[PDB]
């Protein structure tokens, strides 16, 4: 049988940021 | 502060396979909540105080692909239904609530963060009940205090013609007792 | 990235605009009945409320919308743009308490912003700070209700 | 006049 895969994940530690322009 | 969530997806379909069978993930890992998959489905696995837990109708007994191969899970409970792997080195992990709060907060796959009302020590009410689809996919993610700390791992919701008006979760205390056994 | 709310200017001044439920959402005192720019040029206001203080125009691009908030919580946040985080009690339906003071200067700029509840869903629009001599310790607010209603 | 879009402010910090 296979392994579990991480595929995404999902961030909770983030705060509000200006996007950063480019 | 106001709990906010996102998700990013670090690799696709063949690569989930490919590391599947392999074993073997040398991606970077961040986050608290890790979006998780088998072969057959995906769902989600949350660390906390150091371990990567999540639901054992999803990973079953298998292991978790690593940069150094395959982990054996270091916890199993077929009952509590919960398994637990060393947390990846790179994710961050939340804390067991202590507040004792009844306003929880569940972290969806899709990163939206849902209110639900403590209505017993597995259970909790949508304040706006959604159709299971929206849900499809959240196993093993947490449900969150205000503070923002760990009160339970989603695990099945309560659904009646497609509608979810109450979520089945398992608190942070299983936890405890499935590492002590 | 999308952004739920956008730092917006006009000739006069620089506020914020918070999406929620796919409305670009403002105080009238900012934008007025004015238009906002677009590629294509300029996109007309979908919603003017003099009689709120909101005004509302079709979401830009590069946004995403807020969640209306649907728990009753009193622990509210602002978002100042300068993406700071404000913990605001609620004192009432369109006014809260500031938990920490903070000069005038901290909060200016920042209406048309949002008040976030612990799930961070749309609890209300920055309306205006309530300071005494200088120093804001509570701020006034449009409900989303209202937003929601207007609509 | 016209409103502009001088910024945006992502709530959830995402990077991406
Ligand atoms: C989770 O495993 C997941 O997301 N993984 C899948 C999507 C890839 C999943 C979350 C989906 C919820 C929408 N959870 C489950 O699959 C669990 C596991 C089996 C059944 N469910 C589950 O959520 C059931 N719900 C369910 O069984 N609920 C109840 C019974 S009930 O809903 O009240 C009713 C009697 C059927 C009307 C039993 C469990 C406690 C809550 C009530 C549904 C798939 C029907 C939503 C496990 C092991 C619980
Ligand atoms: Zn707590
Ligand atoms: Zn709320």
């Amino acid at each position: 049988k296979g392994s579990v895969v991480i595929v995404g994940r999902i961030v909770l530690s983030g705060k509000p940021a200006i996007i950063p322009k480019k | 502060a106001p709990i906010t969530a996102y998700a990013q997806q670090t690799r696709g379909l063949l690569g989930c396979i490919i590391t599947s069978l392999t074993g073997r993930d040398k991606n970077q890992v961040e986050g608290e909540v890790q979006i998780v998959s088998t072969a057959t489905q995906t769902f989600l696995a949350t660390c906390i105080n150091g371990v990567c837990w999540t639901v054992y109708h999803g990973a079953g007994t298998r292991t978790i692909a690593s940069p150094k191969g395959p982990v054996i899970q270091m916890y199993t409970n077929v009952d509590q239904d919960l398994v637990g792997w060393p947390a990846p080195q790179g994710s961050r992990s939340l804390t067991p609530c202590t507040c004792g709060s009844s306003d929880l907060y569940l972290v969806t796959r899709h990163a939206d963060v849902i209110p639900v009302r403590r209505r017993g020590d597995s259970r909790g009410s949508l304040l706006s009940p959604r159709p299971i689809s929206y849900l499809k996919g959240s196993s093993g993610g947490p449900l969150l205090c205000p503070a923002g700390h760990a009160v339970g791992l989603f695990r099945a919701a309560v659904c009646t013609r497609g509608v979810a008006k109450a979520v089945d979760f398992i608190p942070v205390e299983n936890l405890e007792t499935t590492m002590r056994s």
